RNA sequence: GGGGGACGGUUACCACGGAGUGAUUCAUGACUGGGGUGAAGUCGUAACAAGGUAGCCGUAGGGGAACCUGCGGCUGGAUC
RNA sequence: UAGUUGGUGGGGUAAAGGCCUACCAAGGCGACGAUCCGUAACUGGUCUGAGAGGAUGAUCAGUCACACUGGAACUGAGACACGGUCCAGACUCCUACGGGAGGCAGCAGUGGGGAAUAUUGGACAAUGGGCGAAAGCCUGAUCCAGCCAUGCCGCGUGUGUGAAGAAGGUCUUCGGAUUGUAAAGCACUUUAAGUUGGGAGGAAGGGCAGUAAGUUAAUACCUUGCUGUUUUGACGUUACCAACAGAAUAAGCACCGGCUAACUUCGUGCCAGCAGCCGCGGUAAUACGAAGGGUGCAAGCGUUAAUCGGAAUUACUGGGCGUAAAGCGCGCGUAGGUGGUUCAGCAAGUUGGAUGUGAAAUCCCCGGGCUCAACCUGGGAACUGCAUCCAAAACUACUGAGCUAGAGUACGGUAGAGGGUGGUGGAAUUUCCUGUGUAGCGGUGAAAUGCGUAGAUAUAGGAAGGAACACCAGUGGCGAAGGCGACCACCUGGACUGAUACUGACACUGAGGUGCGAAAGCGUGGGGAGCAAACAGGAUUAGAUACCCUGGUAGUCCACGCCGUAAACGAUGUCGACUAGCCGUUGGGAUCCUUGAGAUCUUAGUGGCGCAGCUAACGCGAUAAGUCGACCGCCUGGGGAGU
């Protein structure tokens, strides 16, 4: 473009949106959990995926993913969830931090325990 | 209608150097005819004649020291529409001080290398290699 | 005693509050219109080769659905 | 938008003013974005970047705005006043029920919210403020301590020797390899932490006494030099120094398939699970879970959140538009942008210089202090700016005068389906009339529906009516584009070509705005030959709304008005200038020996090849997508959606 197009009309750089819509503007965020379902993931894997769903204290109805490999989470308990955008199942975008408020970590485990929050033997 | 006069005498001098011409032929002024005596006086053309009478011409024969010509590129800096000043500060080199750069001053058209010798800025022209 | 002053009286100005009629913005609503996805299922086979009636673009009429026909244009048209 | 915008007269305030009022006048602002909506305290600076820029305004500093909510004035040098006054409201508390009281957005602290943020400290010794100057008195600003790996910078967690290469571990081709001089063993070292002793600097003063100067009428008082004497520290067990103990007091965290430094066994078998993207797992997994080994960083390491880089991915520096997304359907034209050629003037741009300014800090440079560094600090540069003066005159602007190469006019002359209004033809189709004549016609891969002795098709004669315009006809013409083919008259636009005079830059492009817009369709009125959506029947067909067959209405045609889109195409905006060639063709002048089936050259069109050059390639290539200018339109992953 010209230079006398541009004096009318400046370049006017487009912007983006943030990919953790709730939570807005923090690293965590605490919740109290609906409903422990159990999902099967998109088409080239074969699985079943353990998903909670939280309603915050913002008042947003989000679902969640719980990693490790066992959890005591039944319902009307309180999490800490984060950010966190799981690529196989539709609809998540938030991990679920362990051994924070009421998750309490995994058991027997030696190879990266600050991830899921495992003490020191 | 023809709106610049001066990158009108550049283009026929880059498009003769592929025809392998040896004598252009354009309409004169009295800024062309001062252009190509700095051309002349860094050596880059052989001469220049301003002969005639009502519609005064300007011949000016090239040079070739290989088959490849001695002007390799040529291109307008100040283009009607944006009228490049520069100060003796911000006063560009081309190519490390190998090419030369025309600036017209306050004491008239002279090379990059002479105005900035005497402290005067101005406004380019053109950046010949 | 006058002068002057205060206090009362009264008008102006003004906040709260009260009235009517509008905008605009969120929150929600029986029922409805589409869209995206999914992996099962039923109906067909429209398009890509002259895809078995050459396709497409505009427009009108029709039809379970892809779509079909009419008028005009196009090669992004292949055989000779 | 009606104190609204000016004027006048009078008030009002430290001070100019519609600040206020009374009449006068009908103005003022706006596409250079007023008005309105949504959000946000600005700035010196911080964070990235090579730079241009981009985000952002914690601590420190300057300015503004508030002090429970809404008002209002007084006092005064100066407030429309955070610990003042009055009022109204909301909210707590007191009461003898009559009435009262209060405002932590001061320092601590509690409750609440939250992913999340500290002690109801110590003092007036220092620097400062207020009052009194006579010392003194006040000070939750200051100066200091307490808490928290919250960040930057520094130091420890020992050093040397030591191969029977020990056990022990893991792997193995069963030989060994590896953990590894690493341990153990032996010889030394003691910073920090602990303990003991010592120990500055932050202190300037004040009191008291003495003395000398000047004040004076009176060296009485008092002020000032100076001397002498006495007194003062929250920090504080100060920094710092010496001695003693002994190797004792003190290492994790992520990762190891590719980007990416670093690997093999064991469980698990499309399960559990992993993940920043590619993607691994179905019975041998260097990707999941473990075990050895190894690599990165260290008093920290990792994830999440959030900005700038990489992103030439909003391209001023620094991109694009024939087919990848991207050139309006084409014109004319206002605001605006740009300007052929000679002089002359001027100095608004431009360059050079001087002065005033651009707070201090921060960043940068050279130094100086803390055992080093972070930290503190002296001097300079810089702060790109804005303003006032002085000079220069090339270019742009402005002004004055000219010139003819752009552009336009006058004069001959050709070529054309360029428009509009009427008129007139010939061939063919159909309907109708009439004669002759007699059994099928028509249709199709093949048939059937249909039409026929109530005389069809054929064939001859006649009448009426409607629309299209063979051959010429061509990469041929004309028009701004859509478009435009019978012949003649009638009005009427522009282009070409030659000669010659004149005007003397009168030009280009064009947001908004104005027009002309195929076809289908829509409104009122005409008109009804053929063709033909919708439709009807036959056939084909698992099925056939479809293709094919026989019929057939709106429409197509005309007048008037509307709609505004198309593969509205050269998938290429308009305008101007330069760049090898060859073969065609429309129209027009030339030159030329002349008989030419002539010759060559030159402009205005329209085609086929082709060198440089460009292009991702295909391919364009004097009718550019080549080399360059002036203005405009437009593009930013796919769907969602031109919705």
């Amino acid at each position: 473009a010209t230079i006398n197009q541009l004096v009318r009309k400046p370049r006017k750089r487009m912007v983006d949106k943030s990919d953790v819509p709730a939570l807005q503007n923090c690293p965590q965020r605490r919740g109290v959990c609906t409903r422990v379902y159990t999902t099967t993931p998109k088409k080239p894997n074969s699985a079943l995926r353990k998903v909670c769903r939280v309603r915050l204290t913002n008042g947003f109805e989000v679902s969640s993913y719980i990693g490790g490999e066992g959890h005591n989470l039944q319902e009307h308990s309180v999490v800490l969830i984060r950010g966190g955008r799981v690529k196989d199942l539709p609809g998540v975008r938030y991990h679920t931090v362990r051994g924070s408020l009421d998750t309490s970590g995994v058991k027997d485990r030696k190879q990266g325990r600050s991830k899921y929050g495992a003490k020191r033997p | 209608s023809m709106q610049d006069p001066l990158a009108d005498m550049l283009t026929r001098i880059r498009n003769a150097q592929m025809a392998e011409k040896t004598v252009v032929s354009m309409p004169s002024s009295k800024l062309k005819a001062a252009v190509a005596k700095v051309l002349k006086d860094e050596g880059y053309i052989a001469d220049f004649q301003i002969s005639s009478e009502v519609k005064p011409q300007l011949s000016i024969e090239l040079k070739y020291f290989e088959g490849k010509p001695v002007i390799e590129e040529v291109k307008r800096i100040s283009r009607p529409g944006l009228r490049q000043y520069k100060s003796v500060e911000q006063l560009p080199k081309v190519r490390g001080g190998l090419g030369v750069s025309i600036v017209s001053t306050n004491k008239g058209v002279m090379t990059d290398r002479a105005a900035r010798a005497a402290g005067v800025g101005g406004e380019v022209l053109c950046t010949v290699f």
